């Protein structure tokens, strides 16, 4: 295949939680936050997380709370059977911003944003592609590409059209956190989270494989001592041969 | 070579101290670590592989 | 394979002057990286035994011969669990590497094929 | 202003020269091609796709750890 | 082709004896250093052959078969590309 | 007496796991029968814990799969370890066999075992495959598309027969809930078959490295035994610890974490690593039947080993040239691996016929004639 | 050694107990070292190092 139909691929970027022994940077993970809800969301779905999974992660109970009271979600039928909507919960999901596919497609020239939940592990390049991609439209497409119409050139996405514009600019979020949101920034953030959305484990896995890790190889080495006292009666043996 | 009476030679391997309580008490330490890591080991396994029965996020968030 | 036939094949291989000349160096290299005196084996102590055939011909050795192939069988089995390789004496010579079990596994194997073409042995 | 800008700029003038000029060159060629007529019946249109990804591929190398360290 | 402990099928066994010590007599790790460098060298080097010859070869073949198919990917290789097709 | 022998029921515990008697020179290519039995009790464990949560109905599969790794406790160490120990299960059995084929474990009297094992062999891939269709993701379906039409080019009744496993005109919520139910089960059947061929091997005893009997100097399966497969044990654990906890994805496909479309075809479907060089045998030949036909006849041909091999002696040890075959072969086999995975594409389509033909001609040429000559300069080298 | 010996080790079941008992407080001291060592190589970067802010 051309290099083109493959797409370019994206740069190892020394995120902090590359590192066996390293975290995610949970501030990062708060500013990716309100780059999503703020810019993403209102293309993009992130139904596989709930409120309460911020809560103790990138915010407080209280602040998840918040969030989830502002937004009105489906409560069972009154008395009469007729709908109604309640505040919402900890428990309840993120809202999407369409009701179906055909209303995503209609608003996106034909092109479905995907779920940003998993979207770092369902691309090959993980956080890298999805900084590079978000930081990686140049001004002009290269001299000889066409594009099909309502499609945007960024050499990361196969085949080099994609339908999602450039939408990181400096400037477009304003974090509360005071960091400077230049669209490098607003990229790494951004990546971060959704890099957390797809693996909320990830900082306890790892510590367990510490843990594991210590165990193991402490293990490994006394059943080698362990082996070897046994067989050494073994390993020793001498023989004399007297031919009868 | 012949007589059967002269043992092959050991000193390569012979311990001086093979018939002291330390001389057993070390080795006895070797299998004894290797046990108790194994049964932490095996209580972490235990506990952390079980706990999927009980009641899981999505369940203890209606509660 | 049979016996028979790796030792039928190799005679008509001698036999021819051309032949013998060519082959009988590359089976001395062969028999020099095989590597089995090494463990202080003969050659014929790895013919595979579990057969009705090949355990009739190692009960036919004499008691002796019988006695040292155990004896070489121990000690390559010692060699092989401590991964080290015969020295001095344990080594076998060119000249100690006889085919004791050869003349054996022949002549049972004479007998077994014998009885084959005999059941099939119509009257003319 | 984006840190990305000046590290880029930095790297093509830099470490990533003669990947420059290729897909300058490149760029001058097909845009030429593109100005003659009967290019819309040619067999073969060129683009500047390979030399493009020749100098990405470059910058990202001289500027990926660099990028990061001021985020 | 087996049997047990007793009567395991082996040859009558005579004229052999056998000597050990025990594993608390033993030092287990004795000639660890000289077994780790020196055993362990020899018992690779006549080993490598058969490793390297094989492996170096399939990687050459292999290295060759994507250097080509790379190239022939590339605009420089649209013609070849057009007669391999 | 002691009771471990006077009681039948102990007996036959005593006789796999105690008293039974192994060559002393066991090396420690004799440690993977033991890691297979770790990967398998793994599996049965790790298995049964995610269907109790998992859902097989297509409209929650893949959602079922989500919430284990994100609200079962441990939900993502269970996932994680059965996902990966499926790789481990295969590159174990890859290590098994090639020891088993190096050693000449398939001559007489071992033919059984070895021909049972040929059968676990392709018990495994099944259990794999089907476990694989279960999180219902893109490669899921797609795979099982590609694969399940592989059986339309049987003659006459195979477009029927593909209906009649699918449960209806396409890979959807029927296959996927007969696939759980065998994934299930299957897994049973191997324990089954691999109890078999330990059986069947019991009585000629493990083979040993030099190929000679060890019925002269007889060890103990324990302490000896016991203690060195412990050492691997740990190996084991150590590798798989450095997947599960680090590298949790390494070994899979990206698009299995998108749900499955039945409208939009992946860039690339490949099979999971482990059945690639099957694959790139049966891209080999043009033809469907043929391709179907050459690719289980390359799993089939192993039943032919002990027919094949002509040597008067058992495994390689002591065969310099044997030897050298052998390595060719392997790193065929794993030139065949990678080239299941390139695209369609020159060179590597006459490549993989030729690496296709040379799988072939180890078993039908190559060995035979090996062997055949080896058994000429032992007997004229040591004249 | 001959006192240890004959107090921890000699009975099989003070052996089983004196391992039993070890495990229990491994256990307990190996978890409380890790969570300060993991705490210490990823500082100001976890949830509990920015809480005070919120
Ligand atoms: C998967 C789950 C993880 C668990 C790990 C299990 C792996 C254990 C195993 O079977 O391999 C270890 C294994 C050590 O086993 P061993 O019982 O000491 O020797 C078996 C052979 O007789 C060893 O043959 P040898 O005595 O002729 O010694 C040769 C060996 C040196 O062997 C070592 O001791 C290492 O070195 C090599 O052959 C290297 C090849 C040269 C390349 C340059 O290493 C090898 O044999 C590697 C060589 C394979 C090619
Ligand atoms: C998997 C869980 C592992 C549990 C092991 C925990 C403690 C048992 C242990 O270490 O065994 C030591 C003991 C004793 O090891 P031993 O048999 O080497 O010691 C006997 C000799 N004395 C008592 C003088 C030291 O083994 C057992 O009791 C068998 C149980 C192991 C399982
Ligand atoms: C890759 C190519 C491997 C070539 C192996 C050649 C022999 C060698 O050097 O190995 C060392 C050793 C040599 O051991 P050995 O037992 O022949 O010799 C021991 C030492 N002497 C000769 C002194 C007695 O070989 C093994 O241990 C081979 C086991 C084979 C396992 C293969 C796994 C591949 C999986 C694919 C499945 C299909
Ligand atoms: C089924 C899959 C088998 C593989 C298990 C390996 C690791 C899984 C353990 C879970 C884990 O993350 O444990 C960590 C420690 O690992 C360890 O220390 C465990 C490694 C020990 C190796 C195996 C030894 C026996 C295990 C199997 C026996 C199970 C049944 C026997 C009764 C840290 O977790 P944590 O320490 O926070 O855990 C709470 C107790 N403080
Ligand atoms: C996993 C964790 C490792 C095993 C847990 C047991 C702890 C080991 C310490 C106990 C110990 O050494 O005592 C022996 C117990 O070993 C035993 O009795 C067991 C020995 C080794 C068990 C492992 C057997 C093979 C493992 C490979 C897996 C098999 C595949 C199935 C998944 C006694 O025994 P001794 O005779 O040395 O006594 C000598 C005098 N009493
Ligand atoms: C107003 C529309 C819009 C906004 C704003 C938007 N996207 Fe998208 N996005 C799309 C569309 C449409 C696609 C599908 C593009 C396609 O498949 O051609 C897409 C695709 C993606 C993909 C997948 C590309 C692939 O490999 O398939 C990722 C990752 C992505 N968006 C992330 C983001 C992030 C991160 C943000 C903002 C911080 C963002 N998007 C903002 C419309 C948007
Ligand atoms: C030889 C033993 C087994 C092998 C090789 C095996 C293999 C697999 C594989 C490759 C998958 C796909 C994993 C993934 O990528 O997510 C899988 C999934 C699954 N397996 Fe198994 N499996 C085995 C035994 C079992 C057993 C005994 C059960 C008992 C039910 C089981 C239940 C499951 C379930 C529920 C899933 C779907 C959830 C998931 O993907 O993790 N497996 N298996
Ligand atoms: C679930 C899969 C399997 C398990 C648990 C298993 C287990 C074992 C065990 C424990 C042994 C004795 C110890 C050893 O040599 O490693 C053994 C030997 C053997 N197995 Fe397997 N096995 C499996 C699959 C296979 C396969 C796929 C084959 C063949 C294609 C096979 C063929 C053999 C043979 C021939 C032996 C005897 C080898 C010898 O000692 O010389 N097995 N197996
Ligand atoms: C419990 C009573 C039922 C008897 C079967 C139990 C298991 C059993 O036989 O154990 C043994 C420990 C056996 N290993 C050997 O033979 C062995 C022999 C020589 C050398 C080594 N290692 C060298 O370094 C060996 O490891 C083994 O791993 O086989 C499992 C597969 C068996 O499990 C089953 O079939 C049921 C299920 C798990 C497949
Ligand atoms: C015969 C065996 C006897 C019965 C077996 C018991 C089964 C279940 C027992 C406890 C399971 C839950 O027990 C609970 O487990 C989890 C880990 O698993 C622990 O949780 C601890 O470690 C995990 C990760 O390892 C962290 O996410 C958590 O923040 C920390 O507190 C709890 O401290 C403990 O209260
Ligand atoms: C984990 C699931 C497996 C559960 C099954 C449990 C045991 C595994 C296989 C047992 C079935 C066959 O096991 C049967 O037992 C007898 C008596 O012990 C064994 O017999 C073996 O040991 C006895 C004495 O120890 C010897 O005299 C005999 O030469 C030998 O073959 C055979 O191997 C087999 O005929």
């Amino acid at each position: 295949m051309t290099a083109a139909e493959h797409g370019l691929h994206p740069a190892e970027y020394p995120w902090p939680q590359n590192g066996m022994l390293s975290t995610f940077d949970h501030a990062s993970l708060r500013r990716g936050y309100q780059v999503y809800k703020e810019v993403c969301a209102a293309c993009h779905s992130l139904d596989r997380i709930a409120w309460r999974n911020l809560v103790g992660v990138t915010h407080t109970t209280d602040e998840a709370k918040a969030f989830a009271e502002e937004l009105e979600y489906d409560d069972e039928p009154d008395d009469e059977g007729n709908p109604r909507k309640r505040p919402g919960k900890l428990a309840d999901y993120i809202p999407g911003p369409y009701p179906n596919e055909q209303a995503a497609r209609a608003a996106n020239q034909g092109a479905l944003p995907p779920d940003l939940s998993l979207i770092a592990k369902a691309r090959h390049g993980g956080a890298d592609y999805i900084f590079a991609l978000l930081t990686g439209y140049p001004d002009e497409p290269p001299a000889g590409v066409v594009l099909a119409p309502g499609m945007n050139y960024n050499p990361y996405f196969p085949g080099g059209g994609i339908g999602m514009a450039r939408t990181l600019f400096d400037g477009v979020v304003e974090y509360e956190d005071g960091t400077p949101a230049t669209t490098s920034q607003m990229a790494k953030d951004v990546a971060a989270f959704l890099t957390w959305a797809a693996e909320p484990e990830h900082d306890e896995r790892k510590k367990l494989g510490l843990k594991a890790i210590i165990v193991i190889s402490a293990m490994l080495g006394l059943s080698v001592y362990i082996k070897k006292f046994k067989w050494s009666p073994i390993k020793n043996r001498k023989f004399i041969y007297n031919p009868p | 070579g012949k007589s059967t009476y002269k043992i092959p030679d050991f000193t390569p391997y012979l311990k001086k101290d093979r018939n002291t309580d330390a001389n057993r008490l070390f080795s006895y330490f070797m299998i004894g670590s290797f046990g108790m890591l194994s049964a932490a080991g095996a209580k972490a396994t235990v506990q952390d592989f079980l706990s999927n029965m009980s009641a899981s996020a999505d369940v203890l968030a209606m509660a | 394979a049979s016996i028979t036939s790796v030792v039928k094949t190799s005679e008509l291989i001698l036999k021819s002057p051309l032949l013998s000349k060519i082959v009988v160096p590359l089976a001395k290299t062969y028999v020099k990286f095989s590597g089995y005196r090494q463990l202080g084996f003969k050659m014929n102590d790895l013919i595979i035994e579990e057969t009705p055939n090949m355990q009739l011909a190692l009960r036919r050795l004499p008691p002796t011969e019988s006695y040292d192939r155990v004896y070489r069988l121990i000690r390559a089995t010692q060699f092989s669990l401590s991964h080290k390789l015969a020295t001095g004496n344990d080594i076998t010579k060119p000249e100690e590497d006889d085919h004791y079990l050869i003349p054996y596994i022949l002549d049972v194997e004479a007998e077994a094929f014998e009885k084959d073409a005999l059941d099939n042995l119509e009257v003319v | 202003p984006d840190p990305a800008i000046a590290l880029h700029e930095a790297a093509a003038e830099g470490p990533c020269h003669d990947f420059k000029h290729h897909f300058d060159e490149c760029v001058e060629r097909v845009t030429k091609a593109q100005e003659a007529e009967d290019y819309d019946h040619a067999e073969y249109k060129e683009d500047c796709v390979e030399e493009f990804f020749h100098l990405q591929h470059c910058i990202n190398d001289n500027t990926a750890d660099k990028l990061f360290r001021v985020l | 082709y087996m049997g047990w402990w007793g009567h395991m099928g082996s040859p009558p066994q005579k004229g052999i004896a056998g000597y050990t010590i025990s594993p608390f007599a033993a030092r287990p790790f004795a000639g660890v250093v000289h077994a780790a460098i020196f055993n362990t060298f020899r018992r690779t080097k006549n080993q490598a052959l058969f490793v390297i010859l094989p492996v170096s070869f399939f990687y050459y073949v292999w290295t060759q078969a994507s250097e080509k198919n790379e190239w022939l990917y590339t605009k420089a290789g649209r013609h070849e590309l057009a007669k391999a097709l | 007496m002691a009771l471990r022998k006077k009681n039948s029921l102990l007996n036959m515990a005593n006789s796999y796991v105690l008293d039974s008697p192994q060559p002393s020179n066991l090396n420690y290519f004799w440690n993977f029968g033991s890691l297979l039995a770790l990967c398998l009790v793994i599996q049965l464990a790790t298995g049964i814990t995610l269907a109790m949560h998992y859902t097989s109905h297509a409209s929650l599969a893949f959602d079922s799969v989500e919430h284990i790794m994100r609200d079962v406790n441990f939900g993502w160490f269970i996932r994680y370890a059965h996902a990966n120990t499926a790789s481990f299960f295969f590159i174990c059995i890859y290590a098994h066999m090639g020891r088993n084929i190096y050693y000449g474990s398939y001559k007489t009297p071992r033919v059984l075992p070895w021909s049972i094992g040929v059968i676990i062999f392709l018990l495994l891939i099944i259990t794999a495959f089907m476990g694989y269709v279960l999180v219902f993701g893109q490669m899921s379906l797609w795979g099982a598309t590609v694969i399940c039409n592989l059986v339309s080019a049987i003659p006459w009744l195979g477009e029927d027969i593909v209906h009649f496993l699918w449960g209806g005109f396409s890979v959807g919520n029927p296959t996927l809930q007969r696939f759980f139910a065998l994934h299930y089960l299957m897994p049973f059947v191997l324990a089954v078959f691999a109890l078999l061929h330990l059986i069947a091997l019991h009585t000629a005893g493990s083979s040993n490295p030099l190929g000679i009997t060890s019925n002269v100097d007889k060890l103990s399966m324990h302490p000896y035994y016991s203690f060195k497969d412990l050492i691997t044990v740990f190996a084991f654990l150590l590798m798989f610890t450095l997947f599960v906890f680090f590298s949790p994805d390494k070994l899979g496909h990206p698009d299995n974490y998108i749900p499955a479309n039945p409208m939009v075809t992946p860039a690339s479907i490949v099979p999971e690593w482990y059945l690639l060089p099957f694959y790139a045998i049966l891209r080999a030949i043009p033809d469907k039947l043929g391709g179907v036909i050459a690719m289980v006849a390359a799993i089939l041909i192993l039943l032919i080993l002990p027919i094949v091999d002509r040597s008067i002696i058992r495994g390689n040890a002591f065969k310099p040239i044997s030897k050298l075959l052998f390595g060719f072969f392997i790193c065929n086999f794993l030139l065949l691996g990678v080239l299941g995975q390139v695209h369609i594409e020159p060179p590597f389509i006459v490549l993989g016929q030729i690496c296709t033909i040379f799988y072939f001609s180890y078993f039908l040429i190559l060995l035979p004639m090996v062997s055949t000559i080896e058994n000429i300069f032992f007997y004229i080298g040591s004249l | 050694a001959t006192t240890f010996y004959n107090v921890f080790v000699k009975r099989n079941s003070a052996f089983v107990a004196t391992i039993l008992a070890s495990a229990f407080v491994f256990d307990m001291t190996f978890e409380t070292a890790i969570d300060n060592f993991w705490d210490r190589i990823n500082a100001g970067k976890q949830w509990k190092d920015i809480r005070h802010k919120y």
